[PDB]
């Protein structure tokens, strides 16, 4: 023990004791006994307050490890903690949105209802484009394994609506651990808006064009996959998506590496693992994780008076679908002003005197905002701006 | 008083300051073992605490900042310790003989260079001064000086010193120290190894860790990393050497340094185990200095102790007078020559108190009659004999 | 046995021979009376007072700097040397003349205590 | 005080130029010059045997240090006598002839007058050109004859070790201070012979026989005496050298075939070379102060080792005398450097004490009827430099101690020394000049130090009431 | 072929030990041995003046390079003659005496036999020992030499340091002298080196506003110092170890440069860009060489010696290349330099300048060439090399009396080496094993293996 404490340099050790003092005082800020002191929760709270220590957190984390092995702690505990901590230093040591114009450059093109340069078999509909796009936007935001992507049953999903702290999103506390949040600043690059449109198409369908699946099967079925393949109850197969992907990267002219989207990407940030929210955390997770990985500030769910989704459902899924409703209905007038040719607008429902009324009303944000985004697609539509 | 003290010769002031080694500040940090003890000594003190220095110099000071009022103490200390004529003669005289007392090197803070004067053990800072102030106090020249790498001074600061002694100035510096940054990494080596070309006043090096040593120095770990190791032209230009701070040097190790040629003096301190039978060396280096360590394992000298008779042994010393006994005379010289050939590239061996040596001392009389073999009272050995 | 010593004033003090062979300059100069230039009377009196207080005592070396800085300021000496500065400095110079080191070490110890137990106002005068 | 430091630098240069203070130019003048050595010429067989007996009795030091066995010498002597009688050639015989002749000449230089005067023949005085003056004139004649013979047989010869011995056997004389340029040139030749023969292979190896040990021992003694002279006799007339190939005994901090010390052997030739190296490090290389502290400690230790030598015979007293003399001389040089440059206190008195020790020693060696041992040129160099500096600081400052010591030195040296008449006479005349300079300075870039600037300038160009001041300058 | 590289290095060391290859003991046999210089003694002053005329006509090179003024020499000559006549001393006069004597001796070494035989007196031949052609000439030359050497050995030590001793040695180095009386020469060389470092002759660094006399002084100093370094490299066997060629790093400069390339060839780091730069530089120096235009005897002589040095060093360089790094066509590209050398010596035979061929440097050159050519002729076959080697050895036997012992020794051991061809003609081979034994024999002489040892014992 004490020899292990002796093993180190001296400036570093003086620093370590000074930080022990600092953290003890910042814990005395709160009412509350050594893992509670050196707690992942309390440590990340300290770091959220002490962004200054996030500038040199290398000896911070190494000292936390050194104390987590100083006293009588099971060595497996400190090293799984160390895995979490290496995840944290990877998360925080990079502070810019570099993996991003690939997002933008894609999302837009996959929203665009008319893709002429695309002679490829798949992607005939807007539902194929949206299916892929949701899978992509999803990996990009949550950084999750594909296999795990297919493991998640949407009945597992949990809507987060907290208007006390102004938060909303879709959470999963089960095997893959993640939290999705609406980007109202950039609806197109928002995975939830994506999921809302795709889900309208999937479920309601478009009258006289594409059969909805019906909202009835959300009971009779045991596992509802986030995106459906041929069969109602299953996620699309791996090689299938594997085909869909290069196809789009090609047309977008971005280089494609399968390992990036089908497996966890380590140069990339990840959620921790943990074996309904509050002020500073959501499911198990500190909020800065969520705002950073979803790259948007946390905002309360906007209240809409129009219902595109059903107001009659099992209580479990309802909350989810209301969230989807608010995002969809919030951002739809924009989609209409950009891609009025989109399949969604072909429904007679959206053709009513009112729904036309609100699609043509005030804009969710001014047009001049999304210019740059639009500049990124390789087929200019009938509307050029 | 002052001028009464300054009307005096130099030996007096020298011994006085030797008793006042380096305590110029009114404070002191502890060692490492005294850290975990929560006892803090006392420093309740107050203002005249400018926010021009506590903010600037914190890279070597703000590490601590966790005790009774220390930084205002430190701040006013740095203030008043710019006018101690006491200190000016302290430095004129300590420089005159030897600055084994103050470790004195370059620094840059705020992009502004200065010359800092620290302790030796780990170089806790005491004060610093400007070059023009320094050589208005003294004579300006290419006055050879020291340098070491910290997490404070690593790469760009280090490359700033490089490019400053290129552009503004010339490389007035010799000696290099590796006091922290044991990883061979985080930009220290990356900075320094391309930077030892304008760096031609030196012979002297200081090393810390067995990791850094084994992965930089001990030449059995051969690789082909060109920028990770030295250029061999500097390996010629290193007549001196120093190293500290490790546990198990030679236990089944690869101890051999034939590449480390044109060396002429070795220094070792602060360790916990050593054996000399694994040790291999170049020529040209006989000055060996060795400081407080744990029990040492001398050379074997066992067979050679079995060669011996009590025909001649007296008082721990021996000789054949009988020219007629070439049998015994040639044997004597064979014995003596084997003895020196064990120590072959060595003529001077210094020990501070290491508390034990285990390995059957039998030495020559030519050198112990003089002060070559210079042991402190690490007097836990008995198997002594001389030739 | 005994020896006379001339304070340069001209004062013919006397010592026991071997107790003065404690010193080294004497131990060489002899190898009965001796001169002692640039020394005064009370100077040599207090000198011999220390020399007689410290006769059978043990002293480490003139090279063991660790034992040297191992700094027990002897209490008898400590009170014995509670005097002014000029007589003190003369004692010190005389010790330098005579190669009698431990007294010189003690003098420098005490002067170090003087300039260690200091005040900033000593500097604020400067 | 800074003025003192500066004029002490001036005194450094002035002592160099002090010490930088007949022979026919053609050997053929001694083409037919008779001898001293035939059976009937000057020195009977028996006189010569007596000379060798006295030599081995008193002055074994030199040639004991060089050769392996020395009954060798009388053996070869009698053999040569037999061969000479039979003849009424080779290399060995002529070499041994030169060897014995040089041995003899050394013994002549270190003999009492009355003895040699009783030994020498008579009518040969009528044959030859003609107290101590007779002794020294006959010594000089023998020297010049030997020098003719040996110059010839030096050039025309293979390289053999024994030539070196000749020079070393002869260096302990007035020779090098009477025939300097000659001596320097032949020294260069001997240096070449030294590096030729690999005598740096006194590196004692394993399983070597006793004969091999003794060979390497002889080589070792030779090398170190050679380095001693080669430093001691290294004016700008010579630039080639060998005192660099050894190394300082100082164990410096700031720093192959270059030989180190403490790694070889303990024979006091080593000790002399150590002491000379300390003087060397003082003169030419980096003067520091911790350096001097270590040097002074080491030299006290070596003075202990010197006085360890116990009185049992003449040669032992002689050696211990010369060693203690060197040690105190070097201590004096060091303490001079100190009290001149950095003004440490009491160093002047602790410097005066060494001089008193030296003078007690030479007093002992006069009173014991060993004046002949005093005649070694190093002793005279020593007294020269001492009287020089003492006169210097006696004229610049007053201390009856200094006056007494200087008066003792100069009264001694004047009253006792004919041998080195040219050197001592030059020194005495320039010393009386400096005494008139005392009168001047007694009667601040002073005109006196300006006159000494003029003097060093005169010397440097000799290498290749200011009106009245110049008047006295011309007067002297 | 790697075996070739190694055995080529072995041949390098064996040539080293080649090139690391009576006069009495007490200088008293020649105490009174006759002059040649007196009025009645041997040579008649006017004949001597004629000799000086011939020397200054053809061979100004050496002493023109050294001194300042040279009417000085006839001037001093006539002065000594007048003084000799008046006498029926000092240092200057004796130096100048020896100077003119050595000058004359150089002229003797570079004279035809019949001429001097016409000059010498007759009853003075009756006075002196005979050998009665060239053998007579060389015996009288040897007597003159040994007399001069007697004179100079005594008078060297006993003198102040003056430059002119150096001049003596340099005037006398251009002879059989140093390869017949080597140890003597080496010692006097050491003394002269000491005199060189004494006088600060490295201060030929020419400064501003110096007089023409001063320029000529520094030029003399420059030429002398550099000629001294030239000899001190060329004559540096282990018998001597003190040196001046370490202190380095007007075409005297050029000759010293060429010597420095040879030095860098022998002792230091062999690289390839090094050799490329050296060879380009030497071609540059050949350009600078051919800039000299034929206009007079001394000029042909000098340009000959310079071109000789250049081709010899190129031959050594290109040898070093083809031994160490085995580039192709190098054997023929090496043979061409030899052909150039041989065209030169052919020019100096056909022009009736055979006396100029007698410089010892030429003979050292032909020695090493024939050596290496015999080596690679016996170990490998090329009729070019064989033909050239046969030319060299027939030349050297048929043409050279002066260096009789060395060439004969070389010839005899060379003829021995032809039997070694038969051995190799009859793979760590026994022949290379014999050469290992041979280099060991020589290095220790410094301080069917049964049949192989049998023939070894026979020779």
């Amino acid at each position: 023990l004490d020899s292990l404490l002796k093993e180190l340099p001296t400036r570093t050790a003086h620093l370590y004791r000074s930080i022990w003092h600092k953290y003890t005082e910042w814990l005395k800020t709160m009412p509350d006994d050594l893992k509670l002191f050196l707690s992942q929760k309390y440590i990340v709270k300290y770091i959220a307050s002490h962004d200054d220590i996030a500038k040199d957190p290398l000896p911070t984390c190494d000292a936390m490890i050194w104390f987590s092995r100083a006293l009588d702690i099971e060595n497996n505990d400190v090293l799984v903690l160390q895995q979490r901590l290496y995840g944290l230093v990877k998360l925080l040591e990079f502070d810019y949105s570099n993996v991003i114009a690939i997002l933008q450059k894609i999302s837009i093109n996959l929203w665009n209802p008319s893709t002429d340069s695309l002679q490829s078999k798949h992607f005939k509909t807007c539902q194929d484009k949206l299916k892929l796009l949701l899978d992509f936007q999803w990996k990009f935001n949550t950084n999750v394994s594909f296999e795990d992507r297919t493991t998640v049953s949407l009945k597992d999903l949990q809507c987060i609506l907290d208007d006390e702290n102004g938060k909303c999103g879709l959470a999963h506390s089960s095997k893959p651990n993640f939290v999705l949040v609406p980007n109202f600043q950039s609806p197109f690059t928002c995975p939830i808006f994506t999921m809302a449109v795709y889900y309208y198409l999937r479920f309601h369908g478009v009258k006289k064009y594409y059969k909805g699946d019906g909202y009835q099967i959300l009971s009779q079925l045991e596992h509802i996959p986030i995106i459906r393949g041929k069969s109602l109850d299953q996620y699309p197969r791996e090689l299938t998506l594997g085909n869909w992907y290069p196809t789009i990267f090609k047309y977008c002219q971005l280089p494609y590496t399968k390992k990036h989207w089908f497996q966890v990407n380590q140069e990339w940030p990840q959620f921790p693992d943990f074996s309904e929210s509050d002020s500073e955390n959501t499911i198990g997770i500190p909020d800065f994780y969520i705002e950073k990985m979803n790259r948007t500030k946390l905002q309360p769910c906007p209240q809409v008076h129009v219902h595109l989704f059903p107001t009659d459902l099992p209580p479990d899924i309802q909350a989810v679908f209301d969230l989807l409703n608010s995002v969809l209905v919030t951002s739809l007038p924009l989609l209409y002003r950009v891609f009025p040719t989109h399949d969604i607008f072909l429904d007679p429902s959206l053709k009513t005197p009112q729904n036309i009324a609100f699609l043509t009303g005030t804009l969710p944000l001014d047009i001049e905002s999304q210019e740059h985004l639009l500049a990124q697609l390789i087929d200019k539509t009938g509307t050029v701006s | 008083d002052t001028k009464l003290f300054l009307s005096l010769p130099i030996d007096i002031r020298y011994t006085v300051y030797f008793f006042l080694g380096d305590v110029v500040q009114n404070v002191r940090p502890p060692a490492k073992s005294d850290i975990f003890n929560d006892e803090l000594i006392a420093y309740p003190n107050i203002r005249e605490f400018n926010q021009s220095l506590v903010d600037k110099y914190s890279k070597h000071i703000g590490v601590y900042d966790y005790i009774p009022n220390f930084i205002p103490n430190w701040c006013r200390d740095f203030d008043l310790l710019r006018h101690d004529i006491i200190l000016t003669d302290r430095l004129r005289v300590c420089l005159q003989y030897e600055e084994q007392w103050f470790s004195v090197q370059w620094i840059v803070v705020s992009g502004e260079l200065e010359i800092g004067i620290f302790t030796t053990d780990e170089q806790f800072l005491q004060v610093s001064y400007t070059i023009n102030e320094y050589c208005h106090l003294l004579s300006i020249a290419q006055q050879d000086l020291r340098l070491g790498i910290n997490v404070s001074d690593i790469n760009d600061v280090n490359e700033l010193c490089k490019e400053i002694q290129h552009r503004w100035l010339f490389d007035t510096v010799s000696y290099i120290s590796f006091i922290n940054c044991w990883d061979l990494d985080h930009e220290n080596v990356v900075s320094i190894i391309p930077c030892m070309e304008s760096f031609n006043n030196l012979h002297m090096l200081r090393i810390e860790s067995k990791n850094m040593f084994n992965n930089l120095i001990n030449t059995q770990g051969v690789r082909e990393n060109p920028g990770k190791t030295i250029v061999y032209n500097v390996r010629q230009n290193i007549f001196e050497l120093e190293l500290y701070t490790l546990r198990d040097l030679g236990y089944k190790s690869v101890v051999d340094l034939q590449k480390w040629e044109q060396l002429q003096c070795l220094s070792l301190s602060g360790c916990e185990f050593i054996d000399l039978n694994n040790l291999i060396l170049p020529q040209h280096c006989k000055m060996l200095i060795l400081k407080e360590v744990k029990y040492i394992i001398w050379w074997d000298l066992s067979h050679l102790l079995k060669r011996i008779r009590p025909q001649w042994i007296i008082n721990g010393q021996v000789k054949k007078p009988t020219k007629k006994e070439e049998e015994e005379e040639s044997e004597w010289y064979n014995l003596y020559l084997e003895v020196v050939q064990t120590y072959q590239p060595l003529n001077f061996i210094e020990l501070h108190n290491a508390k034990r040596v285990k390995g059957n001392l039998i030495l020559p009389a030519r050198l112990v009659t003089e002060s070559r073999i210079k042991i402190s009272n690490g007097t836990k050995v008995d198997s002594v004999l001389l030739i | 046995q005994n020896v006379v010593l001339v304070s340069v004033e001209g004062e013919r003090f006397v010592v026991d021979r071997k107790i003065a062979e404690r010193s080294l300059l004497l131990k060489n100069y002899l190898q009965i009376v001796m001169p002692v230039p640039n020394v005064r009377s009370s100077v040599l009196q207090k000198v011999i007072e220390w020399a007689v207080h410290h006769k059978d005592s043990n002293f480490p070396d003139e090279d063991d700097d660790d034992s040297r800085k191992a700094a027990p300021v002897d209490p008898w000496d400590r009170e014995f040397l509670k005097v002014d500065q000029e007589m003190l400095y003369e004692i010190i110079l005389a010790a330098n003349y005579l190669n009698i080191k431990p007294l010189l070490d003690a003098g420098c110890k005490v002067v170090a205590e003087m300039i260690r137990g200091r005040t900033p106002e000593e500097i604020r005068r400067t | 005080n800074l003025y003192d430091k500066k004029l002490f630098n001036i005194w450094n240069q002035y002592e160099r130029l002090w010490i930088h203070d007949a022979f026919p130019l053609d050997v053929s003048e001694y083409n037919n010059t008779k001898d001293f050595y035939g059976y009937e010429c000057l020195f009977s067989k028996e006189s010569i045997f007596k000379i060798l007996d006295h030599s081995l009795e008193r002055l074994g030091w030199l040639y004991f240090g060089f050769f392996t066995d020395i009954s060798e010498l009388p053996y070869q002597m009698e053999r040569y006598w037999n061969e000479y009688e039979s003849m009424n050639k080779s290399a060995d015989q002529i070499l041994w002839d030169l060897v014995l002749r040089s041995v003899i000449v050394m013994t002549i230089y270190y003999m009492p007058a009355k003895s040699i005067l009783s030994l020498v023949d008579i009518d040969a005085i009528e044959k030859y050109p003609l107290e101590l003056k007779k002794k020294y004139e006959i010594f000089d004649y023998c020297l010049r004859h030997t020098l003719n013979k040996v110059l010839r047989t030096i050039f025309t010869l293979p390289p053999d070790v024994r030539t070196l011995q000749i020079f070393l056997i002869l260096s302990n004389t007035n020779f090098l201070q009477i025939y300097p340029s000659l001596g320097n040139n032949i020294l260069v030749h001997c240096i070449h012979l030294a590096k030729v023969l690999g005598i740096k292979d006194f590196k004692l190896k394993i399983n070597d026989s006793g004969s091999t040990r003794l060979q390497k021992l002889s080589m070792h003694n030779i090398w170190f005496r050679l380095s001693t002279v080669d430093y001691m006799r290294s004016s700008p007339n010579k630039i080639i050298a060998l005192h660099t190939d050894n190394s300082s005994a100082l164990t410096r901090k700031t720093l192959i075939d270059s030989i180190d010390v403490y790694d070889v052997e303990s024979n006091l030739e080593v000790l002399r070379w150590k002491i000379t190296s300390l003087d060397r490090d003082l003169e030419v290389s980096e003067p520091s102060l911790k350096t001097l502290k270590a040097m002074k400690e080491l030299l006290g230790l070596l003075d202990r080792k010197t006085s360890v030598s116990n009185d049992a015979s003449f040669n032992t007293k002689f050696e211990s005398f010369f060693l203690k003399l060197q040690c105190n001389f070097v201590m004096w040089k060091i303490l001079r450097y100190e009290f001149m440059q950095y003004g440490v206190t009491n160093g002047l008195q602790k410097l005066c004490c060494p001089a008193r020790r030296i003078i007690a020693l030479v007093a002992n060696f006069l009173k014991e009827d060993y004046f002949e041992y005093t005649t070694h040129p190093f002793c005279v160099h020593i007294l020269c430099v001492i009287a020089g500096f003492f006169s210097f600081y006696c004229i610049f400052h007053e201390a009856d101690e200094v006056r007494d010591l200087r008066n003792d030195a100069v009264g001694l040296l004047k009253l006792l020394f004919d041998p080195l008449r040219p050197v001592i006479s030059c020194f005495f005349s320039n010393l009386s000049r400096l005494e008139e300079l005392r009168h001047i300075w007694k009667s601040l870039v002073h005109p006196v130090m300006y006159v000494l600037k003029t003097d060093i300038i005169k010397l440097k160009r000799n290498l290749e009431s200011s009106d009245f001041l110049e008047v006295v300058r011309e007067f002297n």
